RNA sequence: UUUCCGGUGGCCAUAGUGGAAGGGAAACACCCGGUCCCAUUCCGAACCCGGUCGUUAAGCCUUCCAACGCUGAUGGUACUGCACGAGGGAUCGUGUGGGAGAGUAAGACGCUGCCGGAAU
RNA sequence: GUCACUCAACGGAUAAAAGGUACCCCGGGAUAACAGGCUGAUCUUGCCCGAGCGCUCAUAGCGACGGCAUGGUUUGGCACCUCGAUGUCGGCUCGUCGCAUCCUGGGGCUGGAGUCGGUCCCAAGGGUUGGGCUGUUCGCCCAUUAAAGCGGCACGCGAGCU
RNA sequence: GUCGCCUCCUAAAGGGUAACGGAGGCGCCCAAAGGUUCCCUCAGCCUGGUUGGUAAUCAGGUGGUGAGUGUAAGUGCACAA
RNA sequence: UUCUCCCCGAAAUGCAUUUAGGUGCAGCGUUGCGUGGUUCUUGUUGGAGGUAGAGCACUGGAUGGUCUAGGGGGCUUAUCGGCUUACCGAAAUCAGCCAAACUCCGAAUGCUGGCAAGUGUAGCGUGGCAGUGAGACGGCGGGUGAUAAGCUUCGUCGUCGAGAGGGAAACAGCCCAGAUCAUCAGCUAAGGCCCCUAAGUGGUGACUCAGUGGGAAAGGAUGUGGAGUUGCGUAGACAACCAGGAGGUUGGCUUGGAAGCAGCCAUCCUUGAAAGAGUGCGUAAUAGCUCACUGGUCAAGUGAUUCCGCGCCGAUAAUGUAGCG
């Protein structure tokens, strides 16, 4: 789905225009893609924040004077101990052509008791499409134990996302309990 | 000790910037 | 205990309080964290404490991740004695933490029992830290 | 008690660039005291048994890369 | 060129060296002296280094 | 004038490392000899000399590949000069100036001067 | 021109030199001993978490591993007043203050049946013995008592005594 | 315990900067380990080979500085110092 | 160490020292003569750097994963060799890290040149005369010490020293401000305006009920006001009140008793609008009261969770209230 943000222009910049657009509850951003200069907005706080509660979620820029464009969140510079989103980078896609994103990994397999599985990765290179953005891909271990390994070369991947980082490294890893 | 800590504390009166002789 | 197996120099300047946290603030390990929200000197027996809370709460399911080492000697002067004479020798031996830093991962255990255990572990660090985890 | 093991220094040696860039200095005049060569003598720049770079004709002093290597010129003064 | 008016408002005293090597390039002599100097970078720069000891206007 | 090429510099990876294909007119190069000048801590391998037969296989040169490496913004952030402020304290924040590193988008399969050769 | 120095306490008092002073003698609080001051490692008194012990049951009573503090009566750290003197240990005498309560007063919980207790909450009104040993403080012991409290006051108190 | 000299850190990106601060060195050595001229490239790794093995010596590939530098350490030096 | 006034006005640092509370030279004061913008500030334009920060390229330290040369223990049995490699595991590689004596990087400042403007009258040479060479505190950056000291030792700026006036209750070093004299004029700084005590018991809008304001920690808590995220809900939500609140099944290792409450466990099935091999009380052990849920009169909001502002407890010495003067 795409979400809409509303955006205003920024002229302003340094670390103090910075601070006094996070005092106004807003979030500054740059958008930039490939055939045209990076433009620098400034979202509000809270609807940004809503957008960004998920990953690589398709946003459309609506700013008063121009027309609106499409982008992805390409860098999320948040607050570690708080929450607050402190700055978007804004990578403009086109309807027709392929994105690089990173998808996430959980495991939703069920081992033996004994045994425990584990993932070794946070998000995983993906080659897709914009109105098909997967959410998750999953890896299910069910009664796989010992020193089996899972590979990033064989996932049961959705369609039209291929498979762009070396296929060559672990994502999960079943194994006995800590001892 | 009682003393120390009121001396440290005078510090943040109004007129003293923050500052006193002596911490 | 965590002791290095060799320092390169064994009296060392105190290390800088200063600072948010340079590296580590993002869960790499697990999948529950306990976040450092204050700073300090996290020392080795601190550290075992707070691995032996979390390990025995979650029992035999998981794996226990500890992100931050102790390799900082810090010296202790002689005991009763006046000021001078040279530098104290290694007695503690502390990691350097700054607000933010994923000081323990946890895995392989659901949420409410992560939970408990890491405000376990928490109860025995000399800053304040607090839960976290991958946005559920 | 015990006692410090420490304590030897050896005295200031004031090292490092005494002429920078675009200073008009005399033949002979030391642009920058060192050990080894951190620059190397470029053009009207001589360099000296304890590597001193010395200044071999009157002009300005600049820094530069001749090749690999990072000189000091004296250029002569127009 | 709309000639700065500078007038000081706070007293050297207890500023740094620079600050009061600053002021007496101004012209300034006592709190609530003023001067009036071109509009020049030389002496907006002045006026930044001690703002916290004049006010200008134009 | 131009094109291609042989030397000689400057920048010193945006130039390199790796891969694929192609070319030798003059030149280059391997190559063929060792009688002669000359040589190997043994060896005409190399250095040196006499040729230019054979060959573009390698060097060299032309083109293609972002693959490894290299270059790399804008914005933000850290930090910081000066002026302040907060906390019981480690320490923290703001105003006004300056402002990285990492990262992202991206660039990139070199640029250029002089001498010479052949053809024009 | 060159030579002769562990003149090494290395700008090198003499070519040439170790100690005792409680028999001692003639500026400094620039500097130590007592006390005050700051700090609070140590000490002390609490607390947080709760592994575990308590037949069962973390929390009646406890409390590993860790964490945070109080007080300022200990040993120290500093060297800030005093060296043209701030007399110091113990006791006697006279007290006065605190409460972190030993007795007596009131209460909650108990692994409180009763008699007795344990523990922590209020509470400083009054009380809180005499001897043996030792200069002692402290401590051990004897016979008691409702109890034989812990501390501060220049480790209260020598122009009050010893 | 220290006292003179040298190297590094503290030392806050010129120089300087203290403590009974943290590390080490020197009181030499070399007639070549000085001068000049010319030539050469290492350590490590892999493979093949009598004694011979991880490592003596030889051969092929790879390897740019991780070898070396009379002697501490730092700055340099592969154009090699 | 004895009268006066006028102008200027330090130092408590460096080096050396039979030196360390002394002295010499230098630094800083003054003054005669000389030279005059050479000094200083700001701007602009260059220069060298390796600190802050950051990074892992090197050197060390380090957590986890993949893979592995090689060591341990056993086996058929060892001259090999295989079964192990379920133990250890150098190195290689992927991911997250650490460093005063690490750096592929890299500021701001500071330092140093050119130029321009401004500028007190600054700077420099050379002579006469010095005093000083015990510093203190505060802000910023560090070493010693324990994340200590009104501690100690450096760098830098300020004040005191040698500085009065106003504020800080009093209070060298903090804040404002540098006293030529007179003034029974005015405006202000820091700080203040209910009274002490000059000026507002000022206007408007919020919050606090702790005398917080007018000291303090880990931690504990339906204090209070506000802002988000999310679950249930007139298909009727949560609390209260009426009936099913239990079958096989005293499921198991126990334990003379674990039948539902000793602990650990695969953590189901059923008459069925409905239930968990079991959550509290009870309990030598079983009974039982009663919880999650289903229908009813009623019925308009209830349950988590995050954050923010101001508060609460923790709180705790000795002459007398005594931590707003
Ligand atoms: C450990 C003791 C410390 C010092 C003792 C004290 C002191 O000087 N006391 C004196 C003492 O001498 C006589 S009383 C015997 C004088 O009368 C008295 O005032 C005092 O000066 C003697 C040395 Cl005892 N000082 C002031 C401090
Ligand atoms: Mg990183
Ligand atoms: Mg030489
Ligand atoms: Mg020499
Ligand atoms: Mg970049
Ligand atoms: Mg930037
Ligand atoms: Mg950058
Ligand atoms: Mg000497
Ligand atoms: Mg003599
Ligand atoms: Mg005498
Ligand atoms: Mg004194
Ligand atoms: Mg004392
Ligand atoms: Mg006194
Ligand atoms: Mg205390
Ligand atoms: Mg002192
Ligand atoms: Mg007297
Ligand atoms: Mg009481
Ligand atoms: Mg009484
Ligand atoms: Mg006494
Ligand atoms: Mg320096
Ligand atoms: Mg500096
Ligand atoms: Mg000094
Ligand atoms: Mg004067
Ligand atoms: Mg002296
Ligand atoms: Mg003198
Ligand atoms: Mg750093
Ligand atoms: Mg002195
Ligand atoms: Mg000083
Ligand atoms: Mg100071
Ligand atoms: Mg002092
Ligand atoms: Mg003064
Ligand atoms: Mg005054
Ligand atoms: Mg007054
Ligand atoms: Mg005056
Ligand atoms: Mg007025
Ligand atoms: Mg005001
Ligand atoms: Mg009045
Ligand atoms: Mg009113
Ligand atoms: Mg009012
Ligand atoms: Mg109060
Ligand atoms: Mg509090
Ligand atoms: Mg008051």
């Amino acid at each position: 789905d795409i979400i809409h943000l509303k955006a205003e222009q920024r002229t302003e910049f340094g670390k103090g225009a910075a601070r006094r657009i996070r005092r106004d509850d807003k979030v500054p951003a740059v958008m930039y893609g490939h055939d045209h200069d990076p433009i620098h907005v400034t979202l509000d706080g809270h609807a940004t924040l809503l957008a960004l509660r998920t990953e690589n979620p398709l946003l459309s820029i609506e700013i008063e004077g121009q027309k609106p464009m499409l982008a992805l969140p390409k860098d999320v510079q948040r607050d570690v101990l708080k929450g607050f989103v402190r700055h978007v980078d804004l990578l403009t896609v086109r309807r027709g052509e392929k994105v690089d994103v990173n998808v996430a990994l959980r495991i939703t397999g069920e081992s033996a008791p004994g045994t425990i599985a584990m993932t070794e990765f946070n998000e995983i290179e993906v080659q897709a499409d914009l109105l098909n953005i997967p959410e998750v891909i999953e890896i299910d271990v069910t009664g796989l134990e010992a020193g089996t390994t899972i590979y990033l070369g064989d996932l049961k991947l959705p369609e039209g996302t291929s498979l762009l980082g070396d296929a060559e490294d672990v994502a999960a890893t079943v194994a006995f309990p800590e001892t | 000790g009682k003393t120390g800590r009121k001396r440290r504390a005078r510090r943040k009166k109004g007129a003293n910037h923050g500052k006193r002789p002596n911490a | 205990m965590l002791i290095p197996r060799r320092v390169k120099y064994r009296k060392q300047h105190h290390p800088k309080r200063t600072g948010a946290a340079k590296g580590g603030t993002q869960l790499a390990f697990g999948d529950y964290g306990i976040q450092a929200t204050e700073g300090g000197y996290l020392t080795n027996r601190q550290i075992e404490a707070a691995r032996i809370a979390m390990t025995r709460y979650i029992k035999r399911g998981g794996k226990v991740w500890i992100n931050v080492y102790p390799d900082r000697p810090m010296t202790k002067h002689p005991a009763e004695s006046r000021m001078g004479s040279g530098k104290g020798t290694p007695e503690w031996w502390i990691a350097n933490i700054k607000p933010g830093r994923v000081l323990f991962e946890l895995s392989g255990v659901p949420e409410d029992v992560a939970r408990e255990a890491m405000r376990l572990a928490i109860h025995k660090l000399p800053m304040k830290a607090r839960f976290i985890s991958r946005e559920g | 008690a015990s006692s410090s093991r420490n304590g030897r220094d050896s005295n200031a040696q004031r090292l490092g660039v005494k002429r920078f860039g675009g200073q008009l200095v005399n033949a002979g005049e030391i642009i920058v005291r060192q050990r080894g060569t951190h620059f190397h003598p470029g053009d009207g720049v001589g360099r000296g048994g304890d590597d001193t770079l010395f200044a071999l004709r009157d002009g300005n002093v600049e820094f530069g890369t001749r090749r690999g290597r990072r000189v000091v010129n004296v250029t002569p003064v127009e | 060129m709309s000639k700065l008016k500078i007038t000081q408002i706070k007293s050297g005293i207890a500023t740094k060296p620079n600050h009061r090597e600053t002021l007496r390039s101004l012209g300034l002599k006592r709190i609530g002296d003023t001067v009036i100097k071109e509009d020049r970078p030389e002496f907006r720069g002045m006026v930044r280094t001690v703002r916290h000891l004049v006010t200008m206007e134009e």
